[PDB]
């Protein structure tokens, strides 16, 4: 179904959005330890 | 199989509220939204653009402009090759400052960076604060390419970005030769 | 419209996809230039 | 607001095709794919879940089998505070390298991480190469735990990442009080 589509492609940006997030704060950390 | 030929890392730093990110939105998906959500930290976009029969894959980093976010952001400037610069031209302070993040990127950047300065938000003409004169002035004093854009209505954004590209990769190309 | 909220949706995707991507490859090299 | 309690990184570590992917996209998706794409390096996904009345946010980082990307997932090891071991009981040789596995663990991840062996694809009984009864006797040998799971059938994927987790909290918990 195109809605069981487009909700499943709605979960799937909010899921990749909060990994997004997640590694970005990973990158910050990492790149101040190295600045040590 | 790999997307690109060249590799740029940019940043784009400014005031709070200045439209570093709304600018990125503009180049990265020619959208624009007019609800603050001030940046936390970074944010990071791709665009694949072409130059000289090239891809030139841009990696965009987008700083969040608060001092709170000084020690993250900051880190970020090592790698830099391309810095856009941006105030909003209905905000005198926050152009009155774009001296101050020059210090901020000849502190921490690479010295030979190439630098650019954009005078955001210049559709809001009610409003203005900063004649686009003073701006030419400020980036002649420092030797600095200048441009006026609006993310809002989609100016001189491809322009800026395409410009401070070509210029990095001039320089790359002349280091090869 | 909802087919191009759907192409929307899968353009974004695609999209958070390629940065995951190349936030990961940076992840990577980050703490390889740590562990040294 | 932050939407978490904890928060426990975890590794999935085991040879190339045994599964690793496929046991998270299960876990992390609840859903399941036949056509193999071997991860380039490492991939990552998150979920959330509640122990005890507790928000648990799993940081699961899914890491390559193949040799060439030793460098690169060695290097995950460190942060690590579960880590599970994956073999496909329709192979023998992930299983025989199960052993090695756990050495790659003590010489670089924390020597109090908490560790599972999951003998995967359970659901392929036409095709087994190990028997249940030898997966549980390397585990014993190791005092590991071990579950037989399969990502195809749903079957005890939430059983081994909740278990794991669990055990972590455990530690946890026991070592503020
Ligand atoms: N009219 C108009 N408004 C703009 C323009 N660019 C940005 N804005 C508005 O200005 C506000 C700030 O924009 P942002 O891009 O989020 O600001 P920022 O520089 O990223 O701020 P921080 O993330 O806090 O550093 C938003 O509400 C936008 O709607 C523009 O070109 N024209
Ligand atoms: N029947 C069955 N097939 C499975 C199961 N789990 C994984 N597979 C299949 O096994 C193949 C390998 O799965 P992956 O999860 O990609 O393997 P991997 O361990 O991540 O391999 P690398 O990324 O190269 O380290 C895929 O084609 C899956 O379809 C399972 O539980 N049952
Ligand atoms: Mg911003
Ligand atoms: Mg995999």
């Amino acid at each position: 179904g195109p809605l069981q589509e487009k909700d499943q492609l709605r979960t799937q940006v909010v899921r990749l959005q909060a990994e997004k997030a997640d590694l970005l704060g990973i990158v910050s950390e990492l790149q101040l330890k190295l600045n040590s | 199989a790999k997307t690109y030929d060249y590799l740029f890392k940019l940043l784009l730093i400014g005031d709070s509220g200045v439209g570093k990110t709304c600018v990125l939105f503009r180049f990265s998906e020619d959208a624009f939204n007019s609800t603050f959500i001030s940046t936390i930290g970074i944010d990071f976009k791709i665009r694949t653009i072409e130059l000289d029969g090239k891809r030139i894959k841009l990696q965009i980093w987008d700083t969040a402009g608060l001092e709170r976010f000084r020690t993250i952001t900051t880190a970020y400037y090592r790698g830099a090759m391309g810095i856009m610069l941006v105030y909003d031209i209905t905000n005198e302070k926050s152009f009155d400052n774009i001296r101050n993040w020059i210090r901020n990127i000849e502190e921490h950047a690479s010295a030979d960076v190439e630098k650019m300065i954009l005078g955001n938000k210049c559709d809001v003409n009610d409003k203005r604060q900063v004649s686009k004169e003073r701006g030419e002035k400020l980036a002649l004093d420092y030797g600095i390419k200048f441009m006026e854009t609006s993310a809002k209505a989609n100016i001189n954004v491809e322009n800026a970005f395409f410009t401070l590209a070509r210029d990095i990769k001039a320089k790359m190309d002349k280091k090869h030769h």
